[PDB]
């Protein structure tokens, strides 16, 4: 459920990428 | 076979756990020890976009569960992402 791509975009959005 | 997770996970770079170390808090806001069970992780979900149960969640933490105890650690957590690295099924 939910990849880490989006756990990475949500949860921690910023900082990320 | 081998361990093409508990290998990554050694093989992590202060720049990727500062990130996976992000999530573990947000994933254990009000925890008791430092643990996940739902009821912390499914916080993020609505956050996320989502929303799943509580019956169903434990697949979250089942799905990387080597110990029994039922919650998730940053030993199980941080492999949860190994395993979704990247999507090229
Ligand atoms: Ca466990």
């Amino acid at each position: 459920r939910m990849s880490a791509d989006a756990m990475l975009k949500a949860l921690l959005g910023s900082k990320h990428k | 076979m081998d361990d093409i997770y508990k290998a990554a996970v050694e093989q992590l770079t202060e720049e990727q756990k500062n990130e996976f170390k992000a999530a573990f808090d947000i994933f254990v806001l009000g925890a008791e020890d430092g643990c996940i069970s739902t009821k912390e992780l499914g916080k993020v979900m609505r956050m996320l976009g989502q929303n799943p149960t509580p019956e169903e969640l434990q697949e979250m933490i089942d799905e990387v569960d080597e110990d029994g105890s039922g919650t998730v650690d940053f030993d199980e957590f941080l492999v949860m992402m190994v395993r979704c690295m990247k999507d090229d099924s």
